[PDB]
C-alpha cells in the first residue's frame, strides 16, 4: 500500500545512505570519475553514454575484478553517481551483475535522478527479475522524465514535500513520470534535509492518489497467486506423469518400445488412447514446465537461482521421460540435428540446473540392481540413433558416391557405435532398446551388412546374444 | 443355465439380449451403436433402453464400463462402452438354432476369401442379417433379393472394399452399420446403391475413408442421424444429428454440413486437428446442443454463435486450446447449462453479467473464478464436481 | 479485571512489595492469606543492561535447551533469544545460596496464585522467573499447580519473536501483565543499540535510580526504535521483500519484541493491548510529541514519569478501562492516548492481520472437516491395505510391483493428500497460521495418522523407481519436511509431561556386507521391537512370507539370526 512505501522510505532515509552518498558524490565533484573510497561498514564508490563506458573497458574490468575480490569477503559495495554518473553506475552494475553470483553480496547502485533511455525490450528481460532490486532511483516530485520508447526499470523512490515513498511497479513509475522532463535540477541536499525533517515529524500525508495504488494492489494478488496456482498444479501434473508411466508400462508388454509406438501411431492415428496421451497428457505437462522454467529464470525462488528441490527433482524425471516423445515428433517431420539445432531451451535449462547441484550429492551405484525401470540419463540418445540411420541408408541408396563422404560417414558410424558402447558399459541406458521391434535392433540389422569384415567387441556382444542379460539381475 | 437366465428376464429385455448377438465375437462396442439399433428397430425410448442395459449389467449379462467423467446426459452415450463375454455371446447365438436362415429374424453370415455362403444365393426373409468380410474378400457374393431386411451390419477388414449391389434391392432398411475392424482405413465406393433405398434413417460409419461431399450427392430424405467415428476424410431435409468423433485428419469441417437446416445437435468430439470453425454454423436455425468436447486445438469460437437462438445446452469440456469467448452471449436467453472444466485460459467476457438463470458445472479453480461474478449474476447454480482418475481407457489401447 | 484478570488488591500489594524491596538488593517475600508475592530487587548500573562478556551489538544469548525445553519452535528448531545480564541475575538468585527455590516450593506446597512483581529491572527477572515456574511445576499438572500470575511496572523487553511465539503456543501469554506509561524510557531502552548509547547509559541510569545528554539519549533511542517499527510492518505486510533483503544486512536491528499483555496508562484512561506486534508500533507513536513545546520538555517528563507509578494504583478504579483488540471503535481510544492519524492505520492493519490469520485457520479446519478428504484415508486404511494383506504380500511390495489397478488409485490418493498437506505446511511456515494451531491435539493426531499410513507408500514410490541413485539416500536428502514436522510435533506432544522410516533403513542394509552393517542391523533389531508395541510399525505386514523384511532377515548370516531377538518367523 501507500503507507508501506512510506515506511520503507522512512527506514531508508533514517538509515543514512542518501546523506552520505550525496555528500561523497559532491565531495568527489568538488568525464569518467573513479573512487577508491573504502569504509569499515561497507564500501561506497562514485562512478561519474555508451562511448564513455566503452572507452574505459580496461578500467571497468579492473574495477570489476576489485569489486569481485571485495564481495568475496562478504562485504556489500554500493556504486553511486551524479545525473550522468547515475547512468554510468547503472550500466556498470548491470554489466557486473552477470559475473556477480546471487549467493554473494549483490551490488546496489543508488542514483539521484539519472535520465536514461532504455527501450521496452531491455525492460522485458528484467520485468520481475531481481535486477530491479539492484537499481534504486530517487527523483524529485517536480522533476520528471520525458520518455516515449524508454521504459523505467527498478524501484523508484519518489520524494515529496513531506516524506518519500518507494514504487516497485514499472507501470506506476511510468504513470508518475508521464509528464515532460524538468530541465532544472534542485539541490538534493535540501531534499534530504526535508526528508529528515519529515521523518522527525509525527504526521505524514499520502501523496499517491487511489487510482495509482489501485492497479498496483490488483496486480499484486495475481502476481502472488500465479505462484501458488503453479504450486497446486504440480500435483495434477504428477498424475499426468503417472498416466504416462502406466501407458509406457502397458506398452512394454508388447514387444515394442513406447518411443517407436508413439512414432508409428503419430503417422497412423488409431486405438483412441495414444491420441489422448499425445494431446492431453503431454501438452499440459509441456506448457506447465515451460511456464515454470520461464518464471524461475526470470525471478529466482531462492538465492543463487535455486528453485525448490521438489520442483527440479521432478523436472529431471519429466525431461528424461518426455524428451524422447518430442524427438519422435521432431524426426518424423524430416528435420535433423536435434541435439544442436532442434533442442528446446527449457530442457537445457533443467539439465544445467540439475548438473549444478548433481555434484554435491553422495550418490553411489551397485551393479546388482535391476535396471528394467531405469530411465536413460541422456535424453538425446534417440536423437543420435535416427541420425545414424540417416547415414546408413545414405550408404545404400546413393550409388556413385565420392569415397571421402563414404569415409566421413564411416567415421560417424564408428563414433556413434563408440558412444553407444560407452553408455552401455556405464549402465546409463534403458534396456527397452533391445526389444524385437525396437529401432535399435533395426539399426543393428542395417549396420551388420555394412560392417562386414570390420569387427569390434560390440559386435561380439551383440552376436553372442548377451544383450538379454544386460539390465537384469 | 443360460436359457433359464434368459427366460427369467423381461420379454423385451430377452429379445434385446438375443438381438445383441449380431456383433462380432470378442469385440469392443460403444453403447451408442446398440442404443440406436434398439431405438430404430424396436421403437422403444432411449432412456428405458439405457435402463435395460443397466439391468443386463446388473445380472452380469453384459459388461458396461464408462470412459468419461460426464454423467449420463440426454442423448449422449458415446463415452460408455459395452462388451459381451464369449460364453454369453455363444449362448445367445445358440438360441433359435432350429429355425432356418430365412425363417429366423436374426441371421449371421460368414464370408470366406473368395467363396460365398449357400444362403446368400437364395432369398432370406430375415430382418437382421450381418455379413463379415475378411481382408482377402473382393466383395464377390451371390445376388439375393431380400426386401424384409431392416438392419444390416458389416464388419469390414479390407483396405479397398466395394459395397454390395443387392443393397439396392432392400426396401425397408432402417439402419446401416459399417465397422472396419482392420489395420488400415478402408476405402469405399458405389454409394448410389444406398441412394436407391428410401427408408434409411440412421447411418453409422467406423474407420472407413470416403470423400465428404459424396453423402449429399445421395439426396436422402429419410436420413435422420449421421455418425462418423475414426474416419480419415434440399438433399438432407430430415437429418437432425451429426456425430463426428475421433477424426484425426479433420483440419476444416466441410461446407455441406452447414447448409442443412434440420440439424439440432452438432457434436465435435476428440477432433484435435480442428482449430477454426466456419461462420455458416450461425446460419443454423434450431441447434439445441453444440458439443465441442476434448477438441484441445480449438483456439476460439466464431462470432456466429451469437446467431444461435435456441442453443440450450453448450457442452464445453476440457478444451485446452480455448482462449476466447464471443463478445455477446447474453443474446442467448434459452441457455441453461455451461461447463468450463479444465478450460480457464479463456477470460469470462462482460456478457456473463447480463445472462441469468445458469447452472454452471466447473472445477475448483473455474468455480472460484466464476464466483467473482456471483453477487452480480442471479441464482447461478455453480456446481463443483469431482474427477475420478480411472484406468478404463487401457481397454481401447 | 475482564481482559486482564487482576483486581486492585493484588496490584496494591505487588506495588507495595516492589517499593519495599528497594533495600538489601535482594528479593522480598510477602505472604498475605493465600497470596505469596516475591518482589525482585532492581539494579541500576551500566552492566545490569548489557553484559560485559557479551561482545555482540545487542545483549543476546540463545537459551540452553536443557534448562528451557518449551522455549523453541518444534518445526524449525530455533531456540529463543533473551538478554544475558537478566539471565545471569536469574540463575544467581535461583542458586541455593539465595534460597529462592526453597521459598518457591514452600509457596507452591500450600499457597496458591503465586504472583511475581518487580520494578524496571526487577520485572525483567520476574518474567523469566514466571517462565521458569511455568516450565518446572505448571507443565507437570495444570490443575494441581495454580496459574502463576506476573505483574511488572515499566519492565523493558526481554524476549524475541521466538519467545513470544513459544508463549503463545502454550497459551501462557495470559499470565503476564506489564504496565507502561505514555512517557517511559525503560520499556523502550532495550531496542536501542549498545554502541549508540554506550556513553549516555551510566548517567541516566544513576539519575533514574531512586535515592543535555538526556535529550540526545532519547533522540538516539527513538531513532533506533523507528527503524524497527518500520521494518516490523514492512515484513508483516510483505511490501518490497527484495528491497528489505537488500537493506537488511546494511544495518543491525534489535530483535527484541514485546511479550505478554501490556496495559498502557495515562491521566484518565487504561488501554490494554494483547497483540504482540501492535504494541511495537504503538510505543513509538505514543512516545511522540504533538507540538514542539511538549518535545522540549519530553526528556525531563520521560525521566520523571518512570517513577510516577504509584498514582496508577490509587487511581485505578477512577480511570477508564477498555480493550482495544476485542472492542471496536478504536479511533477515539487511540487518539486519546496521543497517537497521530498515520499510526492508526498501522495499528489497525496489525490487528486485522490476526483476524485474517483466524479466518485462514477457520478455512483450513473447514476444509479438513469435509468427507471427501477423509474418504481417501478411509479407502487406504480399509480397502487397499486389508485386500493386499489377504494375498501373500504386503502393501509395500504390492505398490512396488504395480501389477494390479489399485496401485494407480493409491498413487492418485497419495499425491492428492501430499498436495494439501504441503499446502498447509507452507501456510504454517510463512506466518499465516495462529500460534495455537500447532498446539492443537486434533491437527497432531491427523498428521500422525496421515504419516503412519502414507510414509511407507512414499518410501515404496521413492525406492521402486531408482530415484535414490540420482538423489542419494532417502533419509539424508529427499524426505518431505511434512513428515519431520509431524514427527517432531508428536514427540513434543507425548514428551511434554522414528519407525516411519523403518523401510528406508531396510532398503539401505540390503545388499551390503554383514561385517560393515553390524551396528546398524543390531540397532534396528533393538528399535523395531519397541516400534511394534508403541504403534509406529505394524506386526502383521512385516512378518508375512512375501515381505521384503523377511527376505532381508533370511539373507542375513545364521550367526546373527540365532542370537537375534526377533526370532519369530
Ligand atoms: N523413473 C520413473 N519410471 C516410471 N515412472 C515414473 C518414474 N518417475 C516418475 N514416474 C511417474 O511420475 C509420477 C510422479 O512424478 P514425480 O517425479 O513428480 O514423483 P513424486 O514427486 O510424486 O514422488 C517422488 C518421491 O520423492 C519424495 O518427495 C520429495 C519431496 O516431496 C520433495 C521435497 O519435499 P519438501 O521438503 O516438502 O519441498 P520443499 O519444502 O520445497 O524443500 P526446500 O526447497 O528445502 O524448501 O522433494 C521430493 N523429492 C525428493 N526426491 C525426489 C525425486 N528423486 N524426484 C521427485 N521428487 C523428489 C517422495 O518420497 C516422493 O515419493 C510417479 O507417480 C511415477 O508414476
Amino acid at each position: 500500500s501507500s503507507l508501506k512505501g512510506s515506511a520503507l522510505g522512512k527506514l531508508v532515509v533514517t538509515s543514512g545512505l542518501l546523506h552520505s552518498s550525496w555528500s561523497k558524490i559532491l565531495e568527489i565533484h568538488n568525464g569518467l570519475e573513479f573512487q577508491i573510497h573504502r569504509e569499515e561498514k561497507f564500501t561506497l564508490v562514485v562512478f561519474s553514454a555508451f562511448n564513455l563506458f566503452t572507452s574505459a573497458s580496461t578500467s571497468l574490468t579492473y574495477l570489476k575484478s576489485e569489486l569481485l575480490q571485495t564481495l568475496k569477503s562478504e562485504k556489500p559495495v554500493i556504486i553511486t553517481g551524479a545525473a550522468l554518473g547515475g547512468s554510468v553506475a547503472s550500466l556498470y552494475t548491470l554489466w557486473l551483475l552477470e559475473t556477480i553470483e546471487p549467493t554473494l553480496k549483490r551490488p546496489l547502485c543508488i542514483t539521484f535522478g539519472s535520465p536514461l533511455i532504455g527501450d521496452a525490450s531491455l525492460q522485458q528481460i528484467l520485468e520481475n527479475s531481481v535486477r530491479n532490486s539492484c537499481f534504486l532511483h530517487v527523483v524529485s516530485a517536480q522533476t520528471r522524465i520525458k520518455m516515449d520508447f524508454f521504459k523505467p526499470f527498478g524501484t523508484f523512490l519518489i520524494c515529496f514535500d513531506s516524506g518519500c515513498v518507494c514504487i516497485e511497479d514499472h507501470v506506476a513509475v511510468t504513470e508518475l513520470l508521464n509528464g515532460v522532463h524538468d530541465s532544472g535540477l534542485v539541490d538534493y541536499s535540501q531534499v534530504l534535509n526535508r526528508l529528515d525533517q519529515s521523518m522527525l515529524s509525527l504526521a505524514d500525508s499520502r501523496l499517491i492518489p487511489e487510482d495509482v495504488i489501485k492497479g498496483i494492489e490488483k496486480r499484486a494478488e495475481m502476481k502472488n497467486l500465479r505462484f501458488d496456482m503453479m504450486f497446486k498444479k504440480l500435483n495434477d501434473m504428477k498424475i499426468s506423469m503417472a498416466y504416462i508411466e502406466w501407458y509406457k508400462k502397458k506398452c512394454k508388454e508388447v514387444k515394442i518400445g513406447y518411443y517407436d509406438r508413439f512414432k508409428t501411431q503419430l503417422a497412423f492415428p488409431s486405438k483412441e488412447f495414444d491420441i489422448n496421451i499425445k494431446n492431453h497428457h503431454k501438452s499440459e505437462l509441456n506448457r506447465f514446465w515451460k511456464s515454470v522454467v520461464e518464471e524461475v529464470e526470470r525471478r529466482p525462488q531462492s538465492d543463487a537461482s535455486i528453485l525448490k528441490r521438489r520442483f527440479l527433482f521432478s523436472g529431471n524425471n519429466y525431461r528424461r521421460m518426455i524428451e524422447p516423445l518430442d524427438i519422435a515428433e521432431y524426426y518424423l517431420e524430416g528435420r535433423k540435428e536435434y541435439r544442436t539445432t532442434g533442442r528446446s531451451h527449457h530442457y537445457v535449462m533443467l539439465e544445467k540446473w540439475f548438473g549444478m547441484e548433481s555434484i554435491l550429492i553422495e550418490k553411489e551405484r551397485c551393479k546388482k540392481r535391476d535396471l528394467s525401470d531405469l530411465l536413460t540419463f541422456d535424453s538425446c540418445f534417440w536423437a543420435e540413433v535416427e541420425d545414424s540411420l540417416i547415414v546408413i541408408n545414405q550408404l545404400n541408396t546413393t550409388v556413385g558416391m565420392r569415397d571421402d563422404v563414404r569415409e566421413v560417414l564411416t567415421r560417424k558410424l564408428v563414433e556413434f557405435e563408440g558412444y553407444v558402447w560407452e553408455i552401455i558399459t556405464k549402465r546409463e541406458v534403458s534396456p527397452e532398446i533391445f526389444l524385437e521391434e525396437s529401432s535399435f535392433m533395426k539399426w543393428w540389422k542395417e549396420y551388420k551388412k555394412i560392417k562386414g569384415f570390420n569387427s569390434s567387441y560390440l559386435t561380439e556382444f551383440m552376436n553372442t546374444r548377451k544383450y538379454e542379460s544386460y539390465g537384469k539381475s | 443355465c443360460l436359457q433359464p437366465s434368459f427366460d427369467a428376464l423381461d420379454p423385451n429385455l430377452k429379445e434385446c439380449f438375443l438381438d445383441m448377438g449380431s456383433f462380432l465375437e470378442d469385440q469392443k462396442i460403444r453403447a451408442s451403436v446398440i442404443i440406436d439399433m434398439w431405438v430404430e428397430l424396436y421403437g422403444k425410448g432411449s432412456s428405458i433402453l439405457y435402463m435395460y442395459l443397466e439391468d443386463l449389467a446388473s445380472q452380469n449379462l453384459l459388461k458396461l464400463v464408462p470412459l468419461g467423467t460426464n454423467e449420463h446426459e440426454d442423448g449422449f452415450y458415446n463415452d460408455f462402452l459395452v462388451t459381451q463375454h464369449d460364453i454369453l455371446r455363444e449362448l445367445a447365438i445358440c438360441q433359435s438354432e432350429f429355425k432356418e436362415n430365412l425363417e429366423r429374424k436374426r441371421l449371421n453370415l460368414e464370408i470366406l476369401e473368395n467363396t460365398f455362403p449357400d444362403w446368400c444365393l437364395n432369398t432370406i426373409n430375415a430382418s437382421l442379417l450381418s455379413i463379415s468380410t475378411d481382408d482377402l474378400f473382393s466383395s464377390k457374393w451371390l445376388e439375393m433379393d431380400c426386401p424384409n431386411v431392416e438392419a444390416l451390419v458389416l464388419n469390414l477388414s479390407s483396405s479397398d472394399y466395394a459395397l454390395p449391389s443387392f443393397i439396392s434391392g432392400m426396401k425397408k432398411l432402417k439402419v446401416l452399420t459399417i465397422t472396419n475392424h482392420g489395420f488400415y482405413p478402408a476405402r469405399l465406393s458405389n454409394f448410389s446403391c444406398l441412394s436407391s433405398l428410401p427408408n434409411l434413417k440412421r447411418i453409422r460409419l467406423e474407420k472407413v475413408s470416403i470423400t465428404l461431399l459424396d453423402i449429399p450427392q445421395l439426396q436422402l430424405s429419410s436420413l435422420k442421424k449421421l455418425s462418423l467415428v475414426m474416419c480419415s476424410f434440399n438433399a438432407l431435409s430430415k437429418l437432425q444429428e451429426i456425430d463426428i468423433d475421433y477424426c484425426y485428419d479433420l483440419d476444416e469441417l466441410p461446407y455441406w454440413i452447414s447448409e442443412i437446416v434440420s440439424l439440432k445437435t452438432l457434436s465435435i468430439t476428440n477432433c484435435n486437428k480442428l482449430s477454426q470453425l466456419p461462420e455458416a454454423i450461425g446460419n443454423l436455425s434450431r441447434l439445441e446442443v453444440l458439443r465441442l468436447c476434448s477438441s484441445m486445438n480449438l483456439s476460439e469460437l466464431p462470432e456466429a454463435t451469437e446467431g444461435l437462438s435456441n442453443l440450450r445446452f453448450l457442452d464445453i469440456s476440457h478444451c485446452l486450446g480455448l482462449r476466447k469467448l464471443p463478445q455477446e452471449i447474453g443474446k442467448l436467453q434459452n441457455l441453461k447449462k455451461i461447463s468450463m472444466r479444465k478450460c480457464s485460459g479463456c477470460e469470462l467476457p462482460e456478457s456473463v453479467t447480463n445472462l441469468e438463470n445458469l447452472e454452471v458445472k466447473c472445477d475448483e479453480e473455474t468455480g472460484l473464478l466464476w464466483e467473482r461474478l456471483k453477487p452480480k449474476m442471479r441464482n447461478l447454480r455453480v456446481q463443483e464436481e469431482e474427477i475420478e482418475h480411472n484406468l478404463n481407457l487401457l481397454q481401447m489401447f | 479485571e475482564a481482559l486482564t484478570g487482576i483486581n486492585g488488591d493484588l496490584i496494591t500489594r505487588s506495588w507495595s512489595a516492589s517499593k519495599q524491596a528497594y533495600l538489601t538488593e535482594r528479593y522480598h517475600k510477602e505472604e498475605a492469606g493465600a497470596v505469596v508475592i516475591f518482589a525482585f530487587q532492581p539494579s541500576f548500573s551500566e552492566k545490569d543492561f548489557f553484559d560485559p562478556d557479551n561482545k555482540s551489538s545487542f545483549g543476546e544469548i540463545k537459551l540452553n535447551r536443557v534448562q528451557f525445553p518449551c522455549m523453541r519452535k518444534i518445526g524449525k528448531g530455533d531456540v529463543a533469544t533473551v538478554n544475558e545480564a537478566f539471565l545471569k541475575n536469574l540463575e544467581a538468585i535461583i542458586d541455593p545460596r539465595t534460597s529462592f527455590q526453597a521459598s518457591v516450593e514452600m509457596a507452591v506446597r500450600s499457597r496458591k496464585q503465586i504472583v511475581f512483581t518487580g520494578h524496571s529491572s526487577g520485572g525483567a527477572t520476574a518474567i523469566l522467573a514466571t517462565v521458569w515456574y511455568l516450565e518446572k511445576y505448571f507443565i507437570r499438572n495444570p490443575n494441581v499447580y495454580l496459574e502463576p500470575r506476573c505483574v511488572t511496572f515499566g519492565a523493558p523487553l526481554v524476549g524475541d519473536s521466538i519467545f513470544s511465539h513459544a508463549l503463545g503456543r502454550e497459551k501462557w501469554s495470559r499470565f503476564f501483565v506489564n504496565f507502561v506509561s505514555r512517557f517511559d524510557i525503560v520499556p523502550r531502552i532495550m531496542l536501542a543499540r549498545k554502541a549508540s548509547v554506550e556513553e549516555t547509559l551510566p548517567h541516566v541510569l544513576a539519575q533514574l535510580d531512586p535515592r543535555q545528554r538526556i535529550t540526545e539519549f532519547y533522540t538516539r533511542v527513538m531513532r533506533d526504535t523507528s527503524t524497527v517499527a518500520n521494518q516490523a510492518v514492512c515484513e508483516l505486510t510483505g511490501s518490497a521483500e527484495a528491497f528489505l533483503e537488500t537493506l537488511s544486512s546494511f544495518l543491525e536491528l534489535s530483535p527484541y519484541r514485546p511479550a505478554g499483555t501490556f496495559v498502557f496508562s495515562t491521566e484518565k484512561r487504561l488501554v490494554a493491548v494483547n497483540n504482540s506486534d501492535a504494541i511495537l508500533q504503538m510505543l513509538f507513536y505514543t512516545s511522540q510529541a504533538s507540538d514542539e513545546q511538549e518535545w522540549s520538555l519530553i526528556p525531563f517528563r520521560s525521566i520523571r514519569d518512570h517513577h510516577s507509578y504509584e498514582e496508577l494504583v490509587q487511581s485505578m478504579g477512577k480511570k477508564l478501562f477498555n480493550h482495544l483488540d476485542g472492542e471496536n471503535s478504536i479511533e477515539s481510544t487511540l487518539n486519546d492516548l496521543g497517537v497521530s492519524t498515520r499510526g492508526r492505520q498501522y495499528v489497525q492493519a496489525a490487528l486485522e492481520e490476526e483476524k485474517k490469520r483466524v479466518e485462514n485457520q477457520k478455512k483450513i479446519i473447514q476444509v479438513i472437516e469435509q468427507e471427501r478428504f477423509l474418504k481417501k484415508l478411509a479407502w487406504i486404511e480399509d480397502e487397499y491395505k486389508p485386500k493386499c494383506q489377504a494375498h501373500k504380500n504386503g502393501y509395500y511390495d504390492s505398490f512396488k510391483v504395480s501389477n494390479e489397478e489399485n496401485d494407480f488409485k493409491a498413487n492418485v490418493k497419495r499425491a492428492e493428500l501430499a498436495g494439501v498437506f504441503d499446502e498447509v505446511l507452507g501456510l504454517m511456515k510463512k506466518c499465516q497460521l495462529p500460534d495455537e494451531f500447532e498446539g492443537d491435539i486434533d491437527w497432531i493426531k491427523l498428521a500422525t495418522r496421515y504419516r503412519r499410513l502414507v510414509e511407507p507408500l512414499d518410501i515404496a514410490n521413492y525406492h521402486r523407481h531408482l530415484k535414490n541413485e540420482d538423489t542419494g539416500p532417502y533419509m539424508k536428502r529427499g524426505r518431505p519436511t511434512r513428515y519431520i514436522y509431524a514427527q517432531r510435533g508428536y514427540e513434543h506432544y507425548i514428551l511434554k509431561p522414528c519407525g516411519s522410516c523403518f523401510w528406508a533403513e531396510v532398503e539401505e542394509l540390503k545388499g551390503k556386507p554383514y561385517e560393515e552393517v553390524e551396528v546398524r542391523v543390531k540397532t534396528l533389531e533393538g528399535m523395531l521391537g519397541e516400534w511394534i508395541t508403541d504403534g509406529e510399525v505394524d506386526d502383521k505386514e512385516i512378518f508375512l512370507e512375501g515381505s521384503t523384511f523377511r527376505k532381508w532377515w533370511i539373507t542375513l548370516p545364521k550367526n546373527h539370526k540365532s542370537h537375534s531377538p526377533l526370532r519369530d518367523y
